[PDB]
């Protein structure tokens, strides 16, 4: 029971960190790539319209 | 990926074609100018010849 408690305090943590640390550049790197397929599109059709 | 190569193909196409609308308006202008040109001269010619044989008649 007491390494039930134990391991929920480390996943705890590791929540944390991650939230922290990982989840900020991987979703920078997600808008990222929308916004870039998003100016293809943009681009596309502004070539069309051209 | 055929979309990035058609928006491309495009504005490409755009420029090529920004040009060419000129380039077919000045070769008909240039054209229109030379018919005309060549008009003004068949009408010079055939005075010229006119008034000669005017001369030649008259003096006859």
């Amino acid at each position: 029971m007491s390494i039930f408690i134990g391991q929920l305090i480390g996943f705890a943590v590791i929540a944390f960190i991650i939230v922290k640390w990982v989840v900020p550049p991987v979703r920078t790197l997600m808008r990222n790539q929308q916004e870039a397929v998003r100016a293809a599109l943009a681009e596309s059709a502004e070539a069309a319209k051209k | 990926e055929a979309m990035l190569a058609k928006t491309a193909a495009d504005n490409r196409k755009s420029a090529e074609q920004v040009a060419a609308a000129q380039a077919d308006y000045e070769k008909e202008m240039a054209e229109a100018r030379a018919q005309a040109s060549a008009l003004r001269d068949e009408a010079r010619a055939a005075g010229r010849s006119v008034v000669d044989e005017k001369r030649a008649q008259a003096s006859g």
